[PDB]
């Protein structure tokens, strides 16, 4: 029911890129009130185009848009790194509330298109590994915290080791999430007992990312 | 000019009634140029127009998708408007946006949503809420590299999302990083908030994190000192 849109479209810096929004006759094909919304992870949407072509006050000339038949287009020229977000097309439409009766006003949105920028410099993650606090140990809990910030692309591999041997049970690892600076962050958690914590020489957190590996190690002291 | 505040995030039980409020600033709702609209965004999905209201007409309009389970109200004493969705199911859980619909001319049927709100997160679960446990991630020789030192708060065992973490009452903003939460097998969320700071500020300058869990109405203040 939502307007048709490509899940993702990509382009290198400086070049133009086009995002097509396919609709119907009851909207876009019929009405002049098509608009575009930009949404970075994970703030609220912001208006960038309305009435097909017109830009709000404060938007750059880089963002242009057009319409033809039942399809609209958003053309971003002079592409930049900050133009990496989600883009939704919206349109005015009319619908029947009951089976019959006057057609009530409504709005329909698109599925959304993820714009990726090409040729961004790879970044190595800043890794941190916190041991269990005394307070947590007093509560009979124990959680090792492995934090992984500011890496690019958003592909990383985390592993946990007890002393020198790997461990799979008790491991909870977040999926990478986009930061404002277009880099990715993530975190991992190893839940143990105070017994496992105090009955081992060291615990380690390995982070593998594009040929680079980083192993951080904590110990019970 | 326009500024829209939504109510705090929340848990709502199945088959109960969701109710969200939106405070408008910088422009009157009684205005004639603007329809006032509700839109939700489901987790990992596109947007969905819920319904709107136009004051001068007094007419409200809704999306047939909600089977007439949604109603929009207005309160001029505070210049606010509210949404009410009844008999909620798991499919109504989402991030709810409130927006102003503005046209080019009154003659124009439609327009676009120029101004939006930050969004309130609404989770639909019969399970009860739970305030977070706040453990101090203390600075040490481990969370250090030369002139910089990382200290944080572990916000463990809480439900539902979200949680607002700050440091020193929203004063220290330089170097703060809050990671998204893990979803444990138990269903409870957990996240860490770490601030990176100078090394020569651990003994003297104090660091207090402030955790706010609105869904369960919990607010915790924790000081993170160097271990001793």
């Amino acid at each position: 029911s939502a307007l048709t849109q490509p899940a993702s479209v990509s382009g290198s810096p400086g070049q133009s890129i086009s995002i097509s929004c396919t609709g119907t006759s009851s909207d876009i094909g019929g009405y002049k009130y098509v608009s575009w919304y930009q949404q970075h992870p994970g703030r609220a949407p912001k208006l960038i185009i309305y009435d097909v072509i017109k830009r709000p006050s404060g938007i750059s000339d880089r963002f242009s848009g057009s319409k033809s038949a039942n399809t609209a287009s958003l053309t971003i020229s002079g592409l930049q790194a900050g133009d990496e977000a989600s883009y939704y097309c919206s349109s005015y439409t009319t619908k029947k509330t009951s089976f019959f009766g006057p057609a009530t006003r409504a709005y329909v949105f698109g599925s959304g298109t993820q714009v990726t920028v090409l040729g961004q410099p790879k970044a190595n993650p800043t890794v941190t590994l916190f041991p269990p606090s005394s307070e947590e140990l007093q509560a009979n809990k124990a959680t090792l915290v492995c934090l992984i910030s500011d890496f690019y692309p958003g592909a990383v591999t985390v592993a946990w080791k007890a002393d020198s041997s790997p461990v799979k049970a008790g491991v909870e690892t977040t999926t990478p999430s986009k930061q404002s600076n277009n880099k990715y962050a993530a975190s991992s958690y190893l839940s143990l007992t105070p017994e496992q914590w105090k009955s081992h020489k060291s615990y380690s957190c390995q982070v593998t990312h594009e040929g680079s590996t980083v192993e951080k190690t904590v110990a019970p002291t | 000019q326009v500024q829209l505040q939504q109510s705090g995030p929340g848990l709502v039980k199945p088959s109960q009634t969701l109710s969200l409020t939106c405070n408008v600033y910088g422009v009157a709702i009684s205005n004639e140029d603007y329809y006032w609209t509700w839109i939700r965004q489901h987790p990992g999905k596109g947007l969905e127009w819920i319904g709107d209201i136009y004051y001068n007409s007094g007419t409200t309009h809704y999306n047939p998708s909600l089977k007439s389970r949604a109603s929009v109200s207005v309160d001029l004493s505070r210049n606010q408007f509210t949404l009410k969705v009844t008999s909620v199911t798991t499919a109504d859980a989402a991030v709810y946006y409130c927006a102003r619909e503005a046209s080019t001319k009154i003659t124009d049927d439609g327009g676009a949503f120029d101004f939006w709100g930050r969004g309130t997160m609404v989770t639909v679960s019969s399970a009860s809420t739970k305030g977070p446990s706040v453990f101090p991630l203390a600075p040490s020789s481990k969370s250090t590299s030369g002139g910089t030192a990382a200290l944080g708060c572990l916000v463990k065992d809480y439900f539902p999302e979200p949680v607002t973490v700050s440091w020193n009452s929203g004063a220290l903003t330089s170097g703060v990083h809050t990671f998204p939460a893990v979803l444990q097998s138990s269903g409870l969320y957990s996240l860490s908030s770490v601030v990176t700071v100078p090394s020569s500020s651990l003994g003297t300058q104090t660091y207090i994190c402030n955790v706010n869990h609105k869904p369960s109405n919990t607010k915790v203040d924790k000081k993170v000192e160097p271990k001793s």
